[PDB]
């Protein structure tokens, strides 16, 4: 939840396998994690 | 009618570099009006804008003449959540 | 003695700080280089500003920071993990304050800290740490789609 720009900063420190876990946490996180720049 | 400049800082959580914009204002105009004009130009609602001139935080209900904001002066603006 | 600058927290408290400590905040350092009064700080209260001043005196000899890039998280110095052994609200309040005052070094460690609180846990174990509710048929669809990826 909370603010989106805060969470993308932390998400950018996560591997592909770490990011794999976060799209099942909540609905808003799943939408946030479909940004292709995170899997760079 | 008069022209003033508003300059941002670097905001890393957004991806914004410092930059300056121009506004058309009146000395009578309230800080609430100027924030409304800033939303008009860049889409930032007032609840996320803090404007500063001469190391004084500009309060919403007051005017630019109350801070002696004149032609070509420059306000700085921090973005908050 | 020392050249000093005055900061005013958002709740109104004055802090007097060394120039070299305060200039670690690029926002503070920038609004001093355009032309006695205390510098207003946006939505940084006294309690969070107190933490920020602690971090900046420790890092006062750090150079101006360079742009990134590849981001790791095993590299948080020992002093900054002990400094951030803090309640989680202030941790986020510190992310915001580092953003508003443009202190790259503190924005990096704090975001990495939260990321270590995610690395390895699972959606249930993560939800309980930041009290986020799970919004059974929906979950199975994403669980299948993101199985092959990672």
């Amino acid at each position: 939840v909370m603010h989106r720009e805060v969470w993308m900063a932390v998400f950018s420190y996560l591997s592909h396998q770490d990011l794999c876990v976060c799209m099942r946490v909540c609905r808003t996180w799943n939408r946030w994690c479909c940004d292709k720049r995170l899997w760079t | 009618g008069m022209q003033i400049f508003v300059k941002t800082f670097r905001d890393r959580l957004r991806n914004l570099l410092p930059q300056t914009i121009t506004l058309e204002v009146e000395p009578s105009d309230t800080i609430e009006n100027v924030k409304a004009k800033i939303q008009d130009k860049e889409g930032i609602p007032p609840d996320q804008q803090v404007l500063i001139f001469s190391r004084k935080r500009l309060e919403d209900g007051r005017t630019l003449s109350d801070y002696n904001i004149q032609k070509e002066s420059t306000l700085r603006l921090v973005l908050v959540f | 003695a020392m050249p000093s600058i005055k900061l005013q927290s958002s709740d109104g408290e004055i802090f007097e700080v060394d120039v070299e400590i305060a200039k670690q905040s690029v926002t503070i350092k920038t609004m001093l280089e355009d032309l006695d009064d205390p510098v207003p700080l946006p939505n940084v209260n006294a309690a969070i500003l107190k933490k920020v001043i602690q971090w900046c005196t420790h890092h006062k000899d750090d150079p101006p920071p360079p742009e990134d890039d590849e981001k790791r998280t095993d590299d948080i110095p020992v002093w900054d993990q002990e400094f951030l052994k803090v309640d989680q609200g202030t941790l986020f309040e510190l992310i915001l304050a580092a953003n508003y005052l443009d202190i790259k070094g503190l924005l990096d460690v704090t975001c990495k800290t939260v990321a270590n609180m995610i690395k390895g846990k699972t959606p249930e174990e993560i939800r309980k740490t930041f009290n986020i509710k799970n919004d059974e048929e929906e979950e199975a669809q994403v669980r299948k789609e993101n199985q092959w990826c990672e």
